[PDB]
């Protein structure tokens, strides 16, 4: 996976599959995060008002 | 690999205002 | 998704219906 | 101003203020009670005592 | 659980004082915090 | 759908050299650039804006609910 | 000036109304930005119209702006300029940046108006050029002196702060010390700004005088210099292209 | 000697839409799978 | 010291190309705000005649009632200003268009078919198939019917295609042609392009003689870099023919031994006609407007 | 007003997509100058939009449909009743005059009914006008006793690019419309072009979408020379980079190496600091209206039971001041905001 | 001048009140409103 | 006859007491007149400093600063300016008359 | 003069405090429990 091109010069067909790779496993993340600050806030602020 | 093929007789296609392609 | 959320007014602080549903599934 | 907001005219002339009429404010008053509710800096309504 | 609570509070024939900030919103009741900290009193001149 | 009129940059009447522009491609048998510099088009502004046009009009005509087939 | 999640009281300030013609969307200022956590993505904004003298001066001294510069998370700031105005900067305060006089009186009544109440002293001041012979010149430094020397107190004396930048010496040539930001008595004699000064960056030049002058003062300031880079970034725009 | 857009190509094809094979196969090719799909329900071998 | 008598002295004019539609004119000696001036006058503020109020009696073709509308006040008319006047807004429409303020064009056009051995053309194969600019009618209304007799409303450019139809369809219309400015809107503008340009300036810092001269003489367009022989230095012919595309800067051998700037004195405006005014009435009538600008504020009561 | 790409691959040849244009190909400026352009936020040009640049229409279908044995609603309008000026939108028939007008209120079409004995409307409402396009009758479902009962009516809304419209390149950069700035405030270019839309150059560094870059100066060479340039993925290499091969085309056409251009400032009128990164991009144009929930309340209706402003943007509905407000209102502690 | 186009024939053919909701020349049961003759103001804009 | 009061204005929030240094307002007016203006008023030696400035794009608003040495009010130096320009442009306007015939 | 106001409602404050940063720690592990799931045990 250790891609030499650079976006200026341009990337080769394999790296550019293994840079879609990475790229995509991010917003993958950001897909899969079921931890939320609402009910977390929401409980402290109702006992210290 | 195969270099990008250059256009055929590319000739200068933009001058100054009042300046037509007068010039060869 | 996002669109969505643009427009609505909420009515409080997001919502637990994740994790937090399955820890509060659980008596003294 | 980084301590303004830009409001659109829409806005405007539907948001009002109670402004109660006073000596020093009386010309300021009598122009937004003619101007009307159309033209801004207007009045939509009037309230007696 | 509101029904659950007020039940809790009948039974104990409980008074609310109004002095937590939730109550004040409930009963139209200025809040405690910051600006209703304290009161404001008109000094007058006549006896 | 048709040739606009007037370049969008500028504001060059473009709208009287479309049909103009397909004779000196057709008949005349020249090349894009050449065909766009006869019409009068040195700016690449107003060199784009017939040389980019689709005219789906002429797509768009061959459905006619007034004429039978 | 609500924009929803309202997770902190910063999401929630007190703005001043100014009503602009021919307008169909809610206009606000860079500064914003990061307190709201808005983007201007698309996103939406809710406007409440308080209706008693009590609830007005609540919006205009403590839920106010100007009065949200530091979050109380950090006591760090949430207030400054985020993009073309960190990168006029850059360029306004670079040593090669030299001005004549017509130049120079421009850039000044520019961002500051006195009849909008920017000025402190009725009139505005202006330095001596930093060049006599041959051409009468000022540096662009200078307008930052100046721009100060018209929003900050007649009364007080001129800041004095010793700061640095986010731009190592090394690439402004051979011996020069414009990383050094320095500021004597009000005057800008060293050093460029960056976002480490004008942006949301604590011990910066309006963090420096929002502690020495106060709250209003550093609004004003935010203001000034977010019009003077905006009108610099209109006279000397600044483009990103191939060659870079 | 480029890879240009057909012009006088485009124009005559808009006027006149072929009356033989269809022109991009690949946007045929596309619907392939669903097309196919629907046909082999009733035509093929074994009914 | 500057007096505008001063300036008189120093102020020139240089007219490279006067055609019908397009002039090409210089301005020295004349500051950068002036020059902007009236360039922006020239595209926004000078007054000109295009159609503002369609009124469609039908429209059967393919292009909406919209589409088309924009689209014939987009066409310019070659209409002469000063020959109408000013339309009042506040008034109703009754009171509103007059024959001094309001010039009307009619279109009024039916598609049928044609009989001819057919790809076939749609010239032949339909008759009123293609809807010009030219078949915008002129009709001229009340008072004045015969101040427009020597001076027919034709469009500046007749061949623009205005529309496409198909045997059946129809356009009838009433085009009501006004006086307005291009700030307002582009269709205003009598201008297709009004622009300056500053003066290239080439400061030759070393001789640069010998073989590298003609290396130097192509890094900039054919007319610009003329050598006198082998010796006697490399000089500048022509500056003003220059592209300013800095191609002499990205070579190793030039980059140090010349500079590239201006003169920001000198200013070479290009102003093409959309048909209506001629380049030098749009130029004229520019300075008349920044003039009339300053005079107004001149004779004016200074308020509160 | 659709258009051609001049930079394109040549796979939009083989899937025959000039059929269906789905951009505009734009003088497109990197530039940070009027100030309203920043991250999210692009600018386009006052009179490209005068000049009908990116104009789009909406078209918008309703079924008319009498069902709710026997029947009872016809279409047209019954005798003896007739509430005033209804004629002007419909016709003899009840249906409306194709091409017509219409705004929230105005009728749509017009029947009787006898179970009423009332000439009654179904009206239009919408928050945005329209014109008539199409009215369709499809009386079906029947073998002898025919009567309409259906009818399809297509709406033609017209949208022109207003402040607030996303417009994008092909490479992932979107931006929502800041303004629409006038040609005279423009800046204007050497060749005296001011570009169309106006991207700020603080959007690429993060991004890194260097494709608009190339496509840039690929788009200047191709509008000049009259030739489209093949942007297929993996066609140039690091040798043979394309940045060099539409760089030497600009240079031959007489323009710079490096895709910029010597441009003036409208304002000031003086050139600018350096030369400005201009070219010939592809862009599109979203089909969203962002200010579809653009409100405004003082003292509109309120539910009888809890005496508060009622929910309905169109209705003259109230904002909602949610929890965290109150939380946020007392944070301040500002008790008479929260009053 | 009462019209209605029909769908698949185009055959411009108007019918009144207590008649088939279909086309005279051929049997179509879809019909298009015309376009009648009537004043729409716009603004070349 | 009637003068217009709704174009210039005197902004008497900034005016000095007497007399050098004022701000004026002129509606429906930019960078067009704006810079060609203190361009003009700049070239006279009793101006001491001057600058034009637009409050906000959306607002047809014109603001221009005049402060001066003594001797001269900001009106005056206002009015030389107007009086300045007008000149001005006649002088362009006869030099392209005369350019125009000498073709 | 850097004290406190009388009346400043540190609770609120606080909680805000606590809750409005922890949205920034939202994302996963690059052993212990930590982010949110640690701070509601
Ligand atoms: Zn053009
Ligand atoms: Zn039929």
């Amino acid at each position: 996976g250790y891609v030499k091109g650079r976006f200026y010069s341009g990337i080769k067909p394999q790296e550019y599959y293994f840079h879609c790779m990475a790229g995509r496993e991010g917003l993958i993340d950001t897909a899969v995060k079921t931890s939320r600050s609402g009910y977390l806030q929401r409980c402290l602020t109702k006992q210290l008002e | 690999r195969k270099d990008v093929p250059k256009v055929e007789g590319l000739k200068l296609e933009h001058f100054a205002t009042g300046y037509d392609a007068e010039d060869f | 998704e996002q669109s969505h959320k643009k427009t609505k007014q909420a009515v409080s602080y997001d919502e637990p219906d994740e994790d937090e549903i399955e820890t509060m599934r659980e008596a003294e | 101003e980084t301590n303004e907001i830009g409001v659109p005219p829409v806005f405007a002339v539907k948001l009002t203020y109670p402004e109660p009429v006073t000596a020093y404010n009386i010309a300021e008053l009598r122009q937004a009670v003619i101007n009307g509710p159309d033209k801004w800096p207007g009045a939509t309504q009037i309230q007696n005592e | 659980t509101t029904c659950q609570f007020l039940t809790k509070a009948v039974l104990d024939n409980e008074r609310e004082q109004l002095d937590s900030p939730s109550a004040r919103i409930v009963v139209g009741k200025l809040n405690n915090v910051g600006t209703g900290s304290f009161d404001v009193l008109a000094k007058v001149p006549n006896a | 759908m048709i040739v606009p009129v007037r370049c969008f940059s500028c504001g060059k009447v473009v709208g009287d050299k479309w049909e103009s522009y397909l004779n000196l491609l057709q008949e005349d048998e020249l090349d894009e650039g050449t065909a766009l510099s006869r019409l009068g088009l040195k700016r690449y502004c107003c060199r784009r804006m017939i040389l980019t046009h689709v005219d789906l009009i002429e797509k768009f005509l061959r459905y006619n609910p007034l004429e039978k087939r | 000036m609500n924009r929803q999640p309202t997770l902190h009281k910063a999401s929630m300030m007190g703005h001043k109304v100014r009503v602009l013609p021919n307008e169909k969307t809610l206009r606000l200022h860079y500064a914003n930005t990061g307190a709201y956590n808005a983007d201007f993505d698309g996103d939406e904004m809710n406007m409440h119209f308080p209706q008693n003298e009590n609830a007005r001066a609540e919006a205009l001294n403590l839920a106010n702006t100007d009065s949200q510069y530091l979050t109380p998370t950090s006591g760090s700031p949430v207030r400054g300029l985020i993009q073309d105005h960190i990168s006029a900067g850059v360029w306004l305060t670079s040593k090669d940046s030299f001005f004549t006089r017509e130049q120079y009186q421009q850039y000044i009544y520019g961002c500051i108006r006195p009849e909008d109440g920017h000025t402190t002293r009725s009139k505005i001041v202006t330095l001596p050029p930093t060049i006599f012979k041959p051409y009468p010149l000022w540096t662009g430094k200078q307008i930052i002196t100046t721009v100060l020397l018209n929003v900050t107190p007649p009364d007080m004396p001129g800041i004095n702060l010793i700061s640095k930048n986010k731009i190592k010496n090394e690439y402004w040539g051979k011996g020069s010390l414009e990383n050094e930001v320095l500021f004597k008595d009000g005057a800008l004699l060293c050093g460029i700004l960056d976002k480490s000064q004008y942006g949301a960056s604590k011990y910066g030049i309006v963090h420096s005088l929002h502690e020495v002058y106060g709250p209003e003062v550093a609004a004003k300031v935010l203001s000034v210099l977010g019009r003077l880079f905006t009108n610099y970034i209109t006279a000397t725009a600044f483009t990103c292209g191939m060659d870079d | 000697r480029t890879a240009d857009f057909r012009t006088l190509e485009r124009e005559s094809r808009f006027i006149n839409p072929p009356k033989d094979k269809s022109a991009f196969p690949l946007l045929q090719e596309a619907v392939q799978p669903h097309i196919g799909s629907f046909n082999a329900l009733t035509e093929g071998p074994d009914g | 010291e500057w007096n505008v008598e001063k300036f008189k002295k120093d102020f020139e004019v240089n007219i490279s190309s006067l055609d019908a539609r397009e002039a090409n004119f210089d301005l020295i000696n004349i500051d950068t705000s002036i020059a902007n001036a009236f360039r922006r006058i020239m595209i926004s503020e000078v007054p000109s005649v295009a159609a503002e109020y369609v009124y469609f009696f039908n429209n059967t073709s393919v292009i909406q009632d919209e589409v088309l509308a924009h689209r014939i006040g987009l066409v310019p008319l070659k209409v002469d200003p000063d020959m109408l006047t000013w339309v009042d807004s506040n008034l109703p429409d009754d009171e509103k268009f007059t024959d001094e303020n309001t010039i009307v064009l009619s279109l009024n056009v039916k598609c049928t078919r044609n009989p001819d051995a057919p790809s076939t053309d749609p010239k032949e194969l339909y008759n009123n198939a293609h809807v010009y600019a030219r078949d915008l009618k002129f009709e001229p209304q009340g008072r004045q019917s015969t101040t427009f007799a020597d001076c027919p409303v034709v469009p500046a450019d007749p061949d623009i295609l205005l529309a496409k139809l198909r045997p059946g369809q129809e356009i009838s219309l009433k085009a009501h042609c006004i006086l307005g400015i291009g700030g307002d809107h582009a269709k205003f503008s009598p201008v297709s392009t009004a622009s300056y340009r500053l003066l290239p300036q080439i400061n030759i810092l070393q001789p640069i003689k010998g073989e590298s001269a003609r290396r130097f003489q192509k890094c900039f367009p054919p007319g610009v870099i003329g050598i006198d022989e082998g010796s006697d230095e490399a000089y500048v012919k022509d500056a003003r023919k220059d592209t300013v595309s800095r191609e002499v800067l990205r070579y190793e051998e030039f980059a140090d031994k010349v500079k590239l700037g201006r003169v920001r004195n000198h200013f070479i405006f290009n102003v093409e006609s959309a048909g209506a005014m001629t380049p030098e009435e749009i130029f004229f009538k520019s300075v008349r407007i920044l003039k009339n600008k300053a005079e107004y504020l001149k004779n004016c009561p200074i308020t509160q | 007003t659709g258009q051609t790409p001049i930079v394109k691959a040549n796979l939009y040849d083989d899937y025959g997509m000039d059929n269906f244009p789905n951009g505009f190909n734009a003088v497109v400026a990197v530039i940070s100058y009027t100030g309203y352009d920043m991250d999210d936020a692009m600018i386009i040009n006052k009179s490209a939009d005068e000049r009908g640049f990116g104009y789009g229409t909406m078209y918008k279908t309703e079924k008319v449909d009498l069902a709710l044995d026997p029947i009872t609603q016809h279409f047209g309008f019954g005798n003896d009743e007739w509430p005033k000026e209804w004629l002007e939108k419909l016709d003899e028939d009840g249906l409306p005059y194709i091409g017509t007008y219409v705004e929230e209120g105005d009728p749509i079409c017009a029947y009787f009914d006898d179970t009423l004995n009332k000439t009654k409307i179904k009206t239009y409402h919408s928050s945005e006008p329209a014109y008539i396009e199409e009215v369709n009758l499809i009386g079906d479902e029947s073998n002898k006793f025919q009567e309409l009962q259906t009818v399809s009516i297509k709406y033609r809304i017209r949208r022109t690019p207003q402040i607030g419209d996303k417009f994008s390149s092909r490479h992932g950069q979107k931006g929502v419309c800041s303004r629409k700035w006038p040609t005279i405030d423009m800046p204007f270019s050497e060749t005296g072009i001011q570009p169309d839309i106006i991207i700020n150059p603080h959007a690429f560094p993060s991004r890194m979408t260097i494709g608009m870059f190339v496509e840039s100066l690929a788009g200047k060479a191709g509008a000049l020379h009259g030739i489209a340039q093949d942007s297929t993925p993996w066609i140039f290499n690091e040798d043979d980079t394309p940045a060099d091969y539409f760089g030497e085309q600009l240079a031959k056409a007489g323009y710079n190496y490096h895709g910029n251009e010597p441009m003036y400032s409208g304002a000031t009128g003086e050139e600018l600091r350096a030369d400005i990164y201009v070219g010939v991009v592809y862009y599109q144009r979203l089909r969203h209206m962002v200010n579809d929930k653009f409100q405004v309340r003082s003292t509109g209706p309120v539910n009888s039971l809890t005496m508060q402003p009622v929910k309905g943007r169109k209705r003259h509905g109230g904002i909602r001041v949610g929890e965290m407000e109150r939380d946020a209102l007392i944070g301040h502690g500002t008790s008479f905001l929260l009053q | 001048t009462l019209k209605y186009i029909c769908a698949e024939c185009s055959s411009k053919l108007s019918l009144s009140r207590t008649d088939a909701v279909r086309c005279k020349d051929c049997g179509h049961r879809i019909l298009l409103k015309a376009r009648t003759k009537r004043l729409v103001q716009f603004e070349a804009r | 006859e009637e003068p217009d009061r709704e174009k210039i204005k005197l902004l008497t929030q900034a005016t000095s007491e007497d007399g050098t240094s004022a701000s004026f307002q002129i509606v429906e007016e930019d960078h067009t007149l704006g810079n060609a203006l203190r361009y003009v008023i700049m070239k006279n030696p009793d101006v001491e400093f001057c600058g034009y400035s637009i409050p906000h794009p959306s607002e047809n608003l014109l603001n221009i600063r005049i402060q001066t040495y003594g001797e001269t009010t900001a009106v005056d130096a206002l009015q030389k300016g107007l009086k300045d320009l007008m000149d001005l442009c006649d002088v362009v306007e006869s030099k392209f008359t005369e350019k125009i015939k000498s073709m | 003069r850097s004290l406190i106001n009388p009346g400043e409602a540190v609770g609120i404050i606080a909680s805000q405090s606590v809750g409005e940063p922890s949205t920034q720690m939202t994302l996963n592990t690059f052993n212990v429990t930590l982010g949110i799931p640690r701070l509601r045990e």
